[PDB]
């Protein structure tokens, strides 16, 4: 086409979606990870994760307001990944990299799994 | 704005 | 912080949100523009437009499944702007620039208004 | 991935 493009548009959209999350505006699901609860937007979860994409395209699960993750999933690893979904920023540290990689493999977040594998290979 |  | 960043994350999120829109997945509102109807995600509309941000943060309007725009709003101008919201791409042409600028001013999409003003000033 |  003959379209023009605004370079910062996608980043600005994601920044506003994170502002909505932080104020708990139009969040439509709570993700339960052991004792911890995380409010989010189903569409953002689907856009970032192969697992949530499969869950919320399912004709029955699409209507659930509560999703319980596998008890092996670490709440901190999930929190770091949820922050990444809404910001593009990953808080990857020596003390959390194993939990982050395991959570990203379960959530099917291919690019996060790839950087975790590379950072582990380096050490 | 750019030409994509 | 000591975060790493995935450059293409925001663009990939927006691309997936547009894929959900195209398949009518988890759309939660219909925007009525004269006779024309447009399905969308309230969160994406809010993230892109000062007008939708004001509408869906209102305690009563946040629950509406149908929003009717002012009858002066042109459906084609709206369609071009809705496509921009989900892609960062603006189909700006000599034949639509006046309708696009008027719709962007009404929707409070400051960056679109700015490029329309510049393109009009050039001609 | 980059250092932001
Ligand atoms: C694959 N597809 C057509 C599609 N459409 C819409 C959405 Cl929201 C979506 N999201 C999704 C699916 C798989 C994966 C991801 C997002 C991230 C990932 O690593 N794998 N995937
Ligand atoms: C201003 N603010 C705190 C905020 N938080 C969340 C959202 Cl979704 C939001 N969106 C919004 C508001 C005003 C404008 C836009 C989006 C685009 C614009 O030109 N003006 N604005
Ligand atoms: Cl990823
Ligand atoms: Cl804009």
């Amino acid at each position: 086409d003959s379209c023009i493009q605004f370079t910062r548009h996608a980043s600005d959209v994601l920044l506003n979606l994170n502002r909505l999350r932080s104020r708990d505006i139009l969040t439509d699901v709570v993700i339960v990870v052991s004792r911890e609860q995380f409010r989010a937007h189903k569409t953002v979860l689907m856009a970032c994760s192969g697992l949530f994409y499969s869950i919320f395209t399912d004709q029955l699960k699409c209507n659930l307001s509560v999703i319980n993750l596998d008890p092996e999933i670490n709440p901190e690893g999930f929190c770091i990944l949820l922050d990444f979904m809404y910001t593009s920023r990953l808080n990857l540290r020596e003390g959390n990299i194993m939990a982050v990689m395991a959570t990203a493999m379960y959530l099917q977040m291919e690019h996060v799994v790839d950087t975790c594998r590379k950072f582990i290979k380096a050490s | 704005w750019v030409i994509p």
